[PDB]
């Protein structure tokens, strides 16, 4: 019926929002490359911040996928 | 700028009444040349020149049609 | 040459062969080239005139489409 | 016959024979592609 | 093409010698200099300088504070107040100095003097990390 | 002949150093590209 | 009505596309003289500069293609520039001609890299320092990358000229449509049109140089 | 003896310090007013016409600069130069240094002199250091090396080819070159 | 799109193949830069 | 610019044809316009 | 602008401190002649 | 063989002086001018030259071309010449 | 019906807007890596600004999710 | 009906446009981190510019949300 | 009817295009922060360029909103 | 009918693509600010490149608007 | 009918993808500004790379427009 | 029927989300270029981080394609 | 019918995802400009990495176009 159809369309639209986390993770680890090539002695702490940034960015990404399934199976 | 009206006032003027017999003289000359066949003796230099002055006066006729319709691109009707 | 002749016989005296027309075009190109381009202190006119003829030729084949966009009807 | 082999082929021989070989293979491929395209239409 | 002039006030390690790459620990970060490097001028911080020779071999020195200058003519001048080899230093004294400096840091309270203690700390820390 | 009447063949004859080495470089431009 | 400028031209029923395509070389006269007119002086200087730009980065095997590459850029640039005149048919806006300029050269350079060089040719399908769990997958990527190289080339020109021309024409329509309404609006749209025409000149030259440069880069990667 | 043994590496050093001002062609400020004039001598006399030459050039030059409208402040490294130039040019004098000459000059000496040249609070627009360039065991020549300020090396146009430079890094570099040129000059005077 | 009319393709391919591979190349082959004199 | 005045034959033919041309332009307008406007009405 | 510049320290002081720290961490075999070759003796007046 | 020092005296870049002088004997100085105006009026009056978007893109490219000429023209002329005279002088130095 | 269907489609479209906060958080923490490897003594203050930037960026992200639920359940 | 449905779809589409302000705020405060770790003495003025940039970026974001409600409730 | 509905959907889609100007303004003023913390003496000229960049970026943004209303009310 | 409706929707979708030129112009003039505050002596040449970049970016933007009208009025 | 309608919608959606080339060209020429203000002696080679980058980015953009017409007129 | 149709629409929408991984990979390898031209002695470690960043970014991209097929064939 | 229509819509949506590769290629070659103007002696290796980055970014782009045709002609 129309509801299953729109649920498919809405899941696709919702999953689009992972592009932002893709680009954000790209930026985080690119800036990690730079910040490391600039002071390779703080590597440890740098990587710490790297992970942290990653954690938040992909977090948003998962939120998107969350709504995706919320639309595809939950209701 | 003002040279425009200079050349137009000396050259671009309708025939004065003293020249209309001159005018018929010239016209009879051309039709005489057509009557005898001397146009065949005309080298294509002056022939092309006459063709161009004829095209210019035909354009004058078309400009007159322009001044008749009070518009330029086609008939406003 | 033309601009002097006043007889149709000249039109039959000239050549109308493939090599003939090629030669005529070549002589034309060289006359234009030697008159307007192939001189020192040459001018831009020697090129813009070719470009203007190009535009005229390109308007000639573009008239069939433009005639459908005429503004009046008569 | 003459002046076609003279001013067109003598200068272009070093290129048409030795440099542009794979260019000709590519033109073969391109011709095949174009034939198939115009065929499926 | 690289004319490297690593020099101490009393010693010369290279003079116009041709090496392929050098790594330097400038105050604004570490970097590698090679031929035709964009012209720079920088002041150093205590740390390792690794000279890569054209023979592929690397000479490692430890510099305290100097000035690096990379010119338009591929000329690199590296002037270090205290350039030493790595076997010329020991680990125990460096560790002890670092810890006692941190202790004095938590002790000291004036601004400029505190900055001095922190500079000693960073020198000794770059030193210990350079050693092992 | 002054150089404004001269042909590249005439220059190559009056100054044989200017002849392009059509053996060391057989393909256009018949010379090293840096000199080109 | 709108794509009429890209329909194959015909005059009196004849295919004028032939004349249009063969005309550009008529604008590059040549001479044996040592000191010649201003036209040939400037053109030889331009070709000298272009050959210095395009060909310097190649070894000798690639530099054998100097005639081909400089001729390619000189053909495309004059074609695109002659496409800007009024009422003109630009043959580079055709997908046919661009495919026929792209597939031969690119196929030739890839095969040239595949006849000799064969080991490095099959190896460049894999980036050098790639880690192991990606060695197979990445190859497919590079493979399809290569397979798209020629089409991209063709389109990158066919679209960029075509779009460009459309744009001008459209704004042309606009200004004509606003010629009978608001004369200052007509003037401002005409100013947009002038800036766009300048942009079109620049993008014609740039697209010529880009087609050439990309064929050159393929050549360098396969010689 | 030992002096000329230490002078060669120190000469390489102190001349590599100036390679920037030569390859960059720092032209010096032609508009600025205040000047700092350092003179290098020792504390011991009876060594010849060294101090006399140094003082004569310093007083001639300061006379010309104060006659041209530029205010000059004089620094004397060495008790001899301070003594010989204090009498006539005491009004124009910034600071002096002693205990140079007994022991071979070192880099710590240069660091201390540069510190007291910077902490003196006298922001000199341009400077010159006058020393006795060692030419051979027989001959010496009174040389005048230039010392640029921060604003002049920053404003110099060729310094636009040097990247990653702002007021801070040029400041540190100028301070350290002050110390380097003083060290080099000290080593040149004791020989 | 008229570009897609695959019945007019040869008349675009064939003259190009000349202009790009014969006429422009023959015009460059006549563009020679002699070596500098002494 | 010095006068390079038209020759008398120019005056002759140019003037006669000018008069006839403008007058004939007027009459051509008055010939084509009435049918034009009646067809304007016939537009529907 | 590093911390020591904000405290007012010139680069000369920074170089002194770093060089002294490197010198004190030298093994005593070289330390003596090292700190002799770099120790100061000028007096201020 | 040397080259003539001038071209063909074209007016407005499109029409050579030969035309003006050839129409001069039979329609004077304003002859060609009025012929051109008459032809333009008959052209855009009988709708043989339709006015459309192409008219304004033509005016745009013509404005760009005329400005480009009148602005960067003398420079290109002098550059071409100076190239020639440097070549000539280098040859006459190598003579 | 058509309204529940369009509510699904609108929720998916609305949730797309989290991509911007994903990328913005990526940029913030990447620039934090760089600014730290530059001057590791201001770490504290740096991190302060880091959080602040994060707070605003994810704020916009939440706004998007807000409209999502506003469309999915509210009306 | 179809109008309420399309109003939902249009509100979701319209709210997508907040992604740009998310990313722009991320960039602003990331560059603030960098510019501060560069020259920590101009902090005050830096922060001033920071806020200004933020103000404009989020401004655009609000415009998007504005149209969202303009479609959801206004008409 | 279907036309008013699609006009709403098209206005929402069209307004999405303001995200680009949001991000572009963010980048402009972030780079202004950096370029100022670099060379705070050219501040005046810097700000000039800042505004200029802003002017063009938001210009594109307004174009988007322009089409939005062009679809919502004009036709 | 359905065709005018979809033409509206397609014009809105098509105009979305101006966001990219908005952001690209923002980046161009932001980097111009930076590159000027770096070496203010090359200003002239810098600005030249600035305009060039602008020209291309907005070019793409106009392409988008071009398709917009191509859908709204042409067909 | 429904097919012409969906062809319009699909062309608009497809043309959205020019935003990426807009932003990519912006970034390329912005980084050219910076890299030139950094080492103005390599200008020539820099510009070479500039064009190259441009060529590829706009290439993707044209691909998008390609599919646009593929949907609008081809089928 | 309507379900296959909406499955197509949802797959297209879902695949949009690969743009983020495209841009993120671009950023990662661009920053690798920079960090290498900075300190070409850490090349090895740099490349390590490069790959790592890539791995995560494209990971998100694959997730998107995953949902695409999850919609096109699975359900 | 509805299936061909939705196939068109889905192809357009799917092709949107080339924007990410456009922007990623822009970033890669912009950072190549910078990294070259930094250390023009590593040019060779730099370009190597450049191509590599390009290869991956456009790879994702092609994936998008892949799904496009997968929807337009395959099924």
């Amino acid at each position: 019926d129309i509801d299953t159809a729109a649920k498919f369309i809405g899941a696709g639209a919702a999953t689009v929002g992972v592009a932002g986390s893709g680009a954000g993770i790209g930026t985080v680890f690119g800036s990690l490359i730079i910040g490391y090539a600039r002071n390779p002695s703080l590597k440890q702490q740098l990587f710490s911040y790297a992970i942290l940034g990653f954690a938040l960015s992909e977090a948003m990404g998962l939120f998107c996928l969350m709504v995706a399934f919320l639309i595809l199976f939950a209701m | 700028l003002a040279t425009f009206w200079y050349y137009a006032k000396v050259e671009l003027v309708p025939p004065t009444p003293a020249e209309i017999p001159r005018a018929i003289q010239s016209l009879k000359k051309i039709v005489n040349s057509a009557q005898t066949g001397s146009f065949k003796q005309l080298t294509v230099k002056e022939a092309v020149l006459n063709g161009l002055v004829a095209t210019e006066v035909l354009m004058w006729f078309y400009v007159g049609e322009i001044i008749g319709k009070r518009g330029i691109i086609g008939y406003d009707v | 040459e033309v601009k002097l002749g006043e007889l149709p016989s000249w039109i039959l005296m000239r050549d109308f062969s493939p090599s003939g027309i090629f030669g005529a075009f070549q002589r034309g190109y060289y006359r234009y080239y030697n008159k307007y381009i192939n001189v020192k202190k040459g001018s831009i006119s020697g090129i813009t005139m070719v470009l203007a003829c190009y535009v005229l030729f390109s308007y000639s084949f573009s008239y069939k489409h433009l005639k459908h966009e005429r503004l009046r009807k008569y | 016959l003459q002046s076609i082999i003279k001013n067109i082929w003598i200068p272009m021989k070093p290129y048409y024979t030795k440099v542009y070989q794979e260019i000709w293979i590519g033109m073969g491929l391109m011709g095949f592609i174009v034939y198939k395209i115009r065929a499926a239409d | 093409q690289m004319s490297f002039t690593f020099a101490s006030p009393t010693q010369v390690f290279f003079n116009g010698a041709n090496v392929r790459q050098v790594d330097v620990p400038t105050l604004t970060g570490a970097f590698g200099i090679l031929a035709a490097h964009v012209p720079t001028l920088q002041v150093l911080r205590p740390g390792l300088v690794v000279v890569h020779a054209e023979d592929g071999t690397t000479s490692k020195y430890f510099v305290s504070s100097g000035s690096i200058a990379v010119n338009a003519d591929s000329s690199v001048q590296l002037l270090a107040e205290e350039a030493v080899t790595l076997d010329m230093l020991d680990l125990g004294a460096a560790k002890a100095n670092l810890e006692k400096a941190q202790a004095e840091l938590v002790g000291t309270a004036d601004e400029a003097t505190r900055a001095e203690i922190q500079i000693r700390i960073e020198a000794n820390e770059a030193l210990v990390k350079a050693l092992e | 002949i002054p150089f404004d009447q001269m042909t590249i063949e005439d220059l190559n004859e009056a100054f044989p150093e200017t002849k392009l080495d059509k053996k060391k470089y057989p393909y256009w431009p018949h010379q090293p590209i840096e000199n080109l | 009505n709108l794509f009429a400028s890209f329909i194959a031209p015909t005059i009196l029923g004849l295919p004028a596309a032939v004349l249009i395509i063969l005309f550009p070389p008529l604008l590059i006269p040549t001479s044996k003289y040592l000191i010649n007119n201003r036209l040939i002086t400037t053109q030889q200087w331009l070709i000298k500069l272009t050959s210095k730009q395009m060909m310097t980065m190649h070894n000798t095997k690639g530099r054998t293609w100097s005639l081909m590459l400089v001729s390619l850029i000189i053909f495309i640039a004059t074609t695109n520039l002659l496409g800007l005149l009024p009422h003109s048919f630009t043959p580079t806006t055709q997908l046919s001609m661009n495919l026929a300029m792209a597939i031969p050269l690119w196929a030739g350079t890839v095969i040239m890299g595949f006849r000799s060089k064969i080991k490095n040719a099959l190896a460049h399908f894999l980036p050098q320092g790639t880690p192991t769990p990606l060695i197979p997958m990445l190859v497919i990527i590079e493979t399809i990358s290569l397979l798209i190289q020629p089409m991209a080339l063709a389109v990158r020109l066919t679209a960029n000229i075509t779009a460009g021309h459309l744009l001008m024409h459209l704004i042309g329509s606009a200004t004509l449509a606003m010629s009978t309404i608001n004369l200052p609006s007509t003037l401002i749209i005409f100013t947009i049109l002038i800036l766009l025409t300048i942009l079109e000149i620049a993008v014609a030259l740039i697209q010529a140089y880009v087609f050439t440069l990309l064929v050159s880069l393929y050549l360098h990667d396969n010689t | 003896a030992r002096a000329e043994r230490e002078l060669k590496p120190a000469r390489i050093y102190g001349l590599g310090s100036l390679a920037l001002y030569e390859k960059a062609d720092i032209k010096g400020p032609e508009d600025k007013k205040k000047h700092l004039l350092i003179g290098v001598s020792s504390d011991r006399g009876l060594c010849g016409a060294i101090h006399s030459s140094i003082a004569k050039q310093m007083k001639s030059e300061v006379a010309t600069l104060t006659a041209a409208g530029k205010e000059v402040m004089l620094v004397g490294i060495g008790d001899k130069i301070r003594g010989i130039l204090y009498r006539t040019h005491s009004d124009q004098f910034l600071v002096a240094f002693k205990e140079v000459g007994r022991k071979p000059p070192t880099f710590g000496d240069a660091s201390v002199i540069a510190l007291e040249l910077l902490n003196s609070g006298y922001e000199f627009d341009e400077g010159s250091i006058i020393f006795n360039k060692f030419r051979s065991v027989i001959s010496y020549k009174t040389e005048e090396k230039p010392i640029f300020s921060l604003n002049t090396v920053a404003s110099a146009d060729s310094m636009s080819i040097y990247d990653d430079i702002d007021a801070d890094v040029l400041q540190n570099y100028q301070e350290y070159n002050l110390a380097n040129i003083i060290y080099y000059s000290l080593k040149e005077s004791t020989t | 799109m008229p570009q897609l009319n695959t019945t007019v393709w040869p008349t675009m391919i064939t003259p190009m193949l000349l202009t790009l591979f014969l006429i422009t190349q023959l015009k460059m082959l006549n563009t020679n830069y002699h070596l500098p004199p002494s | 610019v010095p006068p390079v005045q038209v020759s008398p034959l120019i005056k002759l033919g140019r003037y006669s044809a000018l008069f006839l041309g403008v007058a004939y332009g007027a009459t051509r307008y008055n010939y084509l316009k009435p049918r034009a406007e009646e067809e304007r009405r016939i537009a529907a | 602008v590093a911390y020591w510049r904000q405290a007012g320290l010139s680069y000369i002081r920074y170089s002194q401190i770093c060089a002294k720290a490197v010198r004190d961490a030298l093994k005593t075999e070289f330390k003596a002649n090292a700190e002799k070759t770099s120790g100061s003796n000028v007096k201020i007046v | 063989p040397p080259l003539p020092e001038y071209g063909g005296k074209v007016r407005y870049g499109l029409i050579p002086e030969e035309f003006f002088q050839f129409l001069y004997p039979k329609t004077g100085v304003t002859g060609p001018y009025v012929l051109g105006t008459g032809l333009i009026l008959y052209a855009l009056s009988k709708e043989i030259y339709v006015i459309s978007a192409e008219t304004f893109t033509a005016l745009s490219v013509l404005g760009v071309m005329v400005y480009g000429i009148k602005k960067y023209g003398p420079f290109v002329a002098d550059f071409a010449d100076k190239l020639n005279e440097q070549k000539l002088a280098q040859l006459e130095e190598a003579k």
